[PDB]
């Protein structure tokens, strides 16, 4: 709450409120000097004193939240709180130690937005590529990736990765999702595992437990099985 | 409760998928604060004060004392 | 995951017609108390209550507070329930009637919608513009700024008061820091360096967040659960705003003060103004005063005027005393410690002792609650101790007898483990017998009488 | 909404006639008590007179015979004009201050000063605002407003444009520019610009344009007590103390000077003194150190009339050891004048239960009302008045409309009256902790 | 070319202090041997 | 040094059967109470069962505090163990009930785990830009290991730590990036011969290898009382050391309990329940028991172990007596463990342990006489006689103590059994409840 | 040496049109009124005024607690 004030309808009451409840002498004494006063005290020919000789506000004894009560969702409690993301955090630290620019593929790109926030947060240089970017921007940002050896993580739509794009400079794959068609998943894998591929690219398919993506994994695996036995 | 809200069947299956992915896609509260007891000044609209606006310290208590 | 003394209680266990069915949802028996507690619960959930007295009599070890946890788990999460004791109100800062009224207004809740007006941007240009400052001692004073906020879709270039500048200045906002100015108080929390200034070669351990998407002048509604005592503390010691009383008032140490009658009436009128605008919803609750006989006569005097208020929660008193002397004046004896004038407000609920089979059922429920399985002869042994010694003594002979069972490689508890734990761990009666017998004379091997 | 039905929400005044002072037996809630209500009527008519000191009337009587009822009747039969202050006599034993001074503040809270002075206000919908901030600043601007009748243009000073961007006055607000100070209280929003408001809720109230002229003078009447002025003139910004209780021992020269300036305000005709009522509930909870101050605070010109209520018979006085009638010393019982009440006849019990039933809106069969009167003969008013609220809910258990005998006999079965509770304590001695012993079956 | 900041840099050889030219006329150059 | 409970090195029971050994780890000479305390220790180490009450009753000088210190040495420095005495609660700052609530909440540890980021390497150059007469600071730090060569930036606090540490060129420092401390480990070059006020030549360390940004996972254990104090005050921190905490309202505790439950569910924190030991609980009055009986009702209550000395005593603040000075509505909740007075063949080996702890050598005749004295005056006189006879044997230059030294110490320092007779003989030159005379 | 601003004079009233001051008329008396006042002071008021700063410049008292 703000402190209680007096509703008295004279001008003198307003002047006394703005001279007691605010009282600019104490504010000047507490926060410090005006930068104009700093300039006239530091370009003069002789040393001169300052009436707040330093900023007399005490140093707050809690670094993340000082003198307010405002709460930002903390980064660990913000987007982390998921095991997929937790193991992804571990393996992204591991591949940073490995020094390999990897990938993402996902179905619903709002997850890709929230992962963008996570990766800007934990300081990883990244690039984004969905269907929403125009075609010249698509080819130019994938060219800018494939010419630069340092930008560390992609963002892609899984199904719209089935273009004629080139990812030889990529060297590792992470699927955050395992949805129905194996040929889309293997097609994006082929978009990594290209004809110009130099080294072994490993692919990490993140799996939960007891949940529906294991079902989709099994169903897709059976469909892959029938496909491969028929046209082998 | 639905075999016997937000009851779409693909809300069911693909939100099983989403809650594999990340829970905050299903709606999350934005950055909070404590409740405020006093009387501020509400902005009228967004399409009037275009670029050069001035904030005013409008914080008064609803508790008044009339003299 | 810690089994306390009250873990098996999950509610009163009532039928649809309000009839207590025994051995249901934790309790065993105790019909005439649980039906009356169900009546009290539906008196709470009907909001025709402005102070009713409900006394829970009965001897110690008969489940007075088990009914209280049953009520507190039957009302729900969104109804206020304030449990205190009779020894909690003797404070050293304020008079104890202030602590009573603070508990009475802890027990009344309010659900309020609020519309916060954030300005969530990234600071582009920060430039102060001081005003005229003649010879008045303090010197120059910054009076106007030109902070430019840059969101994702449409920037804005706004002008500030001195006080919101001091709110910025006590947050150490440089150029590049994303903030959101809260134009209700004036507060403004720095979030971090924007990712356009990102560099992995850094040392300050800053939190890099991206540019906040959306309009720079957002407006968002939230729901808040605030009791009336929270409003009392908020208007009593101000800690919001950017003036001097509300800034030098959060560096001092916080002290409980005596919120007077006038503030407690003005906040009632403010809350009625909220309700008449169709925003806030009032939800009254329960003050559970356990061990009411520790309150002295100066508190039962003030409970009369505290219950005569047009807004006052329902009081549930517990008192395990017979004919006893009131703490304040030592020359009038009465039942329960309650004075004979205050006792007429109360709807007195009795509580009767147990039976040698109800003790067996409580022992079985407590054993399957803690996680200690055992045999029926051991259950009969513990029920024999329950009939002879006490009720809440025989429940406590299950926790060593598990451990001793795990000493001997067993899983279930047999007769030998309880026959050993009854010798290692004693009750109060046999200890007093050993005390009187062995402690014959004071001396070297005696007791200090 | 904060009008929950209490134990005294049915009293709408003292109920007596104001022409011949006859206590008509059933009016405004107070039903049955005749001689005590006539004496309270006499006291009430000499309070509004003002030409008497602070005197002392002691409402003595047995428990639950309508003493707080008569006091609340006198509280409702004065309005918000003459200051009535309740004081349960355990708010005095504080630790922020002493005890005699805490009593002195309760005397000073009940002597109002009523002064009436004028202000000049402006109603009206803002048609449009133009502010010449062009780098410029708050220098000049035009304000066009209207009522249903008027319409006007004003030019604004710098210290008014800084109050217009302070309250953010839109094009369509219903504001009240207090001209003498400059504060702006937006009374609401005009309906005719409902399209022009985007940053509002979906459910938002809208008013009409104010009717009448646009520049009018209000004769507001304020009334503040002497304790208000005492706490104001005690610190730098000290009125916060009377909202937070952090006032301490106020020095007596301040009270003496304010007692002088109130007399100088009265003699100049600028003011008017209104003596209030102070109700000291449960006056037996004071020690003799209090009575040795109430015996002299009831002596000055500025002293409110004290009304007070005692339950005890021949009891001890706190602080001392010797007994006395009503718990009060005899040198203080010389000051007071005593009104005695009486227990209630059963037909009066029946119609008091009828009023308490009609207050909560609970339907009763006359057989259940006869049974409830029979219970109230043997267990008092408070027990039956709680059995009403219990029996409505028990009838609402089994989906009934009117309560009957089959629900009053359940409420009498579950919730014991205190006589049977005393019998329960007397017949369950060995397990209830009397003073020493606990026996477990 | 900073207006009012005085540099201190300490390397493996030694440690020197640079002063901007704009501060030599001021009172800050009295220690450094410029003065008013 | 050697206090009165320094010889104890735990409780001294088995790990598989918890049988009381007759002579093991100091606590020698009692079997029933040590076995029962082993059972209590095992259900504390389980951590599941919350809100019990153990009352170690018995005659004085029988080793109750010895059993308490045996459980204290047996838990180690992991689980909190508050050694509260019953007279500390009667404060004048805060209320009598809130001191008990703080005494309960000091014994529930919260063990959190957080990642810090530590640096390592040799400082190559410092670059500090300072204003004139108040102002901000700028900082560039070039640091090099054997592999990387980084040019980091600095803020105001980092420069305020650098100038406090006086970090010159050629120092092996390690900066925690989160907390912001600077610990110089040494140097790689030598001291320069150009400046005077340089300092002291530190340890000669080589250039560290590896990487700059290394991560570390540290474990921090705070009691709930520290969380209450740091979340009850806006700026007034450090009042959890100087005891300036006036009152914590219940709105703060009912939020911190919920947040600790949420931290328990998220895998952030772990609740380690602890032991609240209350020494000589008979001094508390009934206003304390009427809260102690109800604080043992929640999931966040510690397993209370407490001692007593008294027989049928009157409870303070009341007018009536009870066994142990404790009320019979509170004695239902507790579980009483008795202790017995000792036997001389146990007093012999207890005095042997106390003699071997204080480094005192004896003769068996002196030990027999000492046991004969300890039969009649307890251990509390005999141990003082041990130390006193050691120093009297040191005064007359003897190797081992003898019968004459023990007789000398028995002649000089009275046991209480003779001081009572000394009071009862000369009653006219001692101030009783009456007057006194002078010869 | 005590000064109070009573208000803005009504000759400069309608300079602007919605200024916010207290417009009062020019006093129709003397400019130099000379009157004498006998007035008492108790010694306790001297004691309090010499011990602690009172009323005028005691602005830190608006906190209240200590
Ligand atoms: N009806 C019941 N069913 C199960 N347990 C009970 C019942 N009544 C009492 N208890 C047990 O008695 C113990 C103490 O009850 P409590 O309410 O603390 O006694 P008191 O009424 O003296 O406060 C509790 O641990 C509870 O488990
Ligand atoms: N004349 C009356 N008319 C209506 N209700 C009455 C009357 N007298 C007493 N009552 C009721 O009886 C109850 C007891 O009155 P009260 O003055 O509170 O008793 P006590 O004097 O013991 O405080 C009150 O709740 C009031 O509603
Ligand atoms: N069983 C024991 N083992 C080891 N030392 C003991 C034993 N019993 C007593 N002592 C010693 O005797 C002294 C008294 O024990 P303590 O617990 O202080 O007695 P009390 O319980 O009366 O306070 C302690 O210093 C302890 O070293």
């Amino acid at each position: 709450a703000p402190p209680i004030e007096v509703v008295c309808d004279s001008r003198s009451a307003v002047i006394e409120r703005e001279n007691i409840m605010f009282h600019p002498a104490m504010r000047k004494a507490l926060f410090g000097p005006t930068p104009s006063e700093i300039k006239e005290a530091s370009f003069g020919p002789r040393p001169v004193t300052l009436y707040p000789p330093r900023a007399l506000l005490p140093a707050p004894d809690h670094d993340k939240q000082r003198f307010t009560n405002i709460t930002v969702p903390s980064m660990a409690r913000f987007v982390t709180d998921s095991g997929k993301l937790a193991k992804l955090d571990e393996l992204l630290r591991e591949l940073k130690e490995g020094g390999h620019r990897v990938l993402l593929y996902f179905q619903m790109t709002r997850m890709i937005d929230l992962m963008e926030e996570y990766l800007t947060y934990r300081n990883y240089k990244y690039c984004r590529l969905d269907g929403s970017t125009k075609l010249e921007d698509r080819r130019d940002t994938v060219a800018d990736f494939q010419t630069r050896p340092e930008i560390f993580i992609f963002l892609l739509s899984t199904r719209a990765g089935g273009l004629g794009i080139n990812l030889t400079t990529a060297d590792t794959v992470i699927f955050y999702d395992s949805d129905w068609n194996p040929t889309i998943d293997s097609q994006a894998m082929d978009r990594a595992h290209r004809l110009g591929q130099t080294k072994q690219v490993t692919v990490y398919r993140l799996i939960t437990r007891g949940t529906i993506e294991e079902r989709i994994r099994k169903r897709a695996l059976q469909k892959e099985e029938v496909q491969r036995v028929v046209i082998t | 409760i639905m075999d016997l809200d937000s009851a779409t069947l693909m809300n069911l299956v693909m939100q099983f998928r989403k809650v594999c992915n990340h829970p905050d896609l299903f709606e999350r509260a934005d950055t909070s604060s404590p409740f405020f007891c006093g009387h501020f000044a509400e902005t009228g609209s967004f399409l009037r004060e275009g670029t050069n606006v001035a904030l005013g310290y409008s914080t008064r208590s609803l508790v008044e004392y009339r003299l | 995951h810690r089994t306390a003394a009250h873990t098996h209680i999950k509610g009163l266990g009532l039928n649809s017609s309000g009839i207590a069915e025994k051995q249901a949802a934790g309790f065993v028996g105790q019909c005439a108390a649980r039906e009356a507690c169900g009546v009290v619960v539906d008196l709470i959930k009907a909001h025709k209550m402005a102070g009713r007295g409900v006394l829970l009599a009965g001897g110690p070890g008969t489940g007075k507070t088990a009914l209280a946890l049953a009520i507190s788990q039957e009302l729900g999460t969104k109804i206020p329930f304030c449990p205190i004791t009779g020894s909690e109100i003797y404070s050293t800062e304020v008079k104890k009637t202030e602590v009573l009224m603070e508990n009475f207004r802890r027990a009344i809740g309010l659900r309020v919608r609020e519309t916060k007006d954030v300005y969530e941007g990234e600071v582009t240009e920060m430039t102060p513009e001081e005003a005229e400052n003649p010879l008045g001692g303090y010197g120059k004073t910054i009076s106007t700024l030109l902070i430019g906020l840059k969101s994702a879709r449409g920037q804005k270039k706004l002008r500030l008061d001195p006080s919101i500048y001091e709110a910025i200045q006590k947050e150490r906002v440089q150029v590049g820091d994303v903030i959101y100015i809260e134009t209700n108080t004036g507060a403004c929390k720095r979030v971090g360096r924007s990712d356009a200034y990102a560099t992995e070669f850094d040392l300050e351990a800053e939190e890099y967040v991206p540019i906040p998407k959306g309009e720079v002048h957002k407006k968002k509604e939230i729901v808040q659960d605030v009791t009336l005592h929270d409003l009392d503390v908020a208007n009593a010691r101000p800690q919001g705003g950017q003036d001097i009383i509300s800034m030098m008032g959060q560096l001092m140490k916080p002290k409980m003060t005596e919120i007077t009658d006038k503030l407690r009436m003005e906040i009632n009128k403010v809350v009625q103004k909220y309700i008449n605008q169709g925003v806030a919803e009032l939800i009254p609750g329960v003050l559970f005063i356990d061990e009411a006989h520790m309150l002295d006569i100066e508190c039962f005097t003030y409970l009369n005027k505290a219950l005569e208020s047009p807004i006052a929660p329902i009081v549930v008193l517990a008192s395990n005393r017979g004919i006893a002397t009131i703490r304040g004046a030592d020359d009038l004896k009465a039942a329960h410690g309650i004075p004979p004038d205050f006792l007429q407000r109360l709807l007195i609920i009795p509580t009767h002792p147990y039976e040698p089979d109800e003790i067996r059922r409580i022992v079985r429920i407590r054993a399957q609650t803690e996680g200690v399985q055992l045999t029926d002869a051991a259950v009969d042994r513990v029920a024999e101790h329950g009939v002879r010694i006490s009720l809440r003594y025989c429940l406590q002979l299950l926790a060593p007898a598990s451990i001793l069972a795990r000493v001997n490689g067993r899983t279930q508890v047999d007769v030998q483990d309880i026959a050993e734990a009854e010798e290692l761990f004693l009750d109060a009666r046999r200890s007093a017998n050993i005390l009187t017998s062995t402690g014959e004379s004071g001396g070297l091997h005696g007791f200090i009488s | 909404g904060l009008n929950l039905i209490a134990a005294h929400s049915h009293i709408r005044g003292l109920g007596v006639d104001a022409d011949t002072l006859e206590p008509r037996p059933s009016s405004q809630g107070l039903v049955g008590q005749e001689k005590a209500r006539k004496a309270a009527a006499v006291v009430l008519e000499m309070i509004k007179q003002g030409k008497i000191a602070g005197r002392a009337v002691l409402i003595a009587g047995p428990p639950s015979t309508g003493k707080t009822a008569i006091a609340m009747g006198m509280a409702q039969s004065l309005g918000q004009d003459v200051p009535f202050t309740t004081l349960a006599a355990s708010e005095i034993f504080s630790l922020e201050m002493s005890k005699t001074e805490a009593l002195t503040q309760a005397f000073r809270k009940s002597i109002g000063v009523r002064i009436k002075e004028e202000s000049e206000i402006m109603e009206g919908e803002v048609v449009e605002i133009q502010i010449d901030r062009s780098t410029g600043g708050a220098k000049q601007g035009k304000l066009t407003i209207k009522t249903t009748d008027m319409e006007a243009i004003y030019d604004m000073g710098s210290k008014m444009i800084d109050a217009m961007t302070k309250e953010r006055v839109m094009a369509g607000d219903i504001i009240s520019i207090d001209k003498s100070s400059g504060k702006i209280t937006k009374l609401g929003r005009s309906y005719a610009r409902s399209r022009d408001y985007d940053a509002m809720g979906v459910d938002t109230k809208f008013l009409q344009c104010p009717e009448g002229e646009l520049q009018k003078r209000k004769e507001v009447v304020h009334t503040v007590s002497l304790h208000e002025i005492d706490v104001i003139n005690s610190r730098t910004q000290g009125f916060l103390a009377l909202f937070s209780g952090d006032t301490g021992e106020i020095r007596s020269e301040i009270r003496d000077q304010i007692n002088t300036k109130v007399a100088e305000w009265k003699e100049e005709g600028k003011a008017e003194i209104v003596p209030g009522v102070l109700f000291i509930d449960e006056v037996h909870m004071l020690d003799i150190e209090c009575f040795s101050y109430i015996n002299r605070a009831l002596e000055s010109d500025l002293a409110p009339i004290v009304i007070m209520a005692s339950n005890r018979g021949v009891s001890r006085i706190r602080g001392t050891d010797y007994k006395s009638p009503h718990g009060l010393p005899l040198d203080f019982l010389d000051r007071v004048v005593i009104i005695n009440t009486h227990p209630y006849t059963p037909d009066e019990l029946r119609q008091i239960l009828s009023i308490r039933a009609q207050e909560e809106e609970v339907d009763l069969t006359p057989d259940a009302l006869a049974l409830l009167t029979k219970i109230g003969q043997e267990a008092g008013l408070r027990y039956a008045s709680n059995l009403i609220t219990t029996s409505q809910l028990i009838a609402a258990k089994r989906r009934a409309k009117q309560v009957g005998v089959e629900d009053v006999q359940r409420s009498f079965k579950l919730f014991y009256d205190p006589a049977r509770s005393v019998r329960f304590v007397q017949e369950s001695e060995k397990r209830l902790i009397g003073n020493d012993g606990v026996v477990d079956f | 070319p900073d207006p009012m900041m005085i540099r201190w840099v300490n390397n493996k050889m030694g440690s020197v202090v640079a002063v901007p030219e704009e501060l030599l006329g001021t009172h800050a150059g009295v220690v450094f041997g410029a003065g008013p």
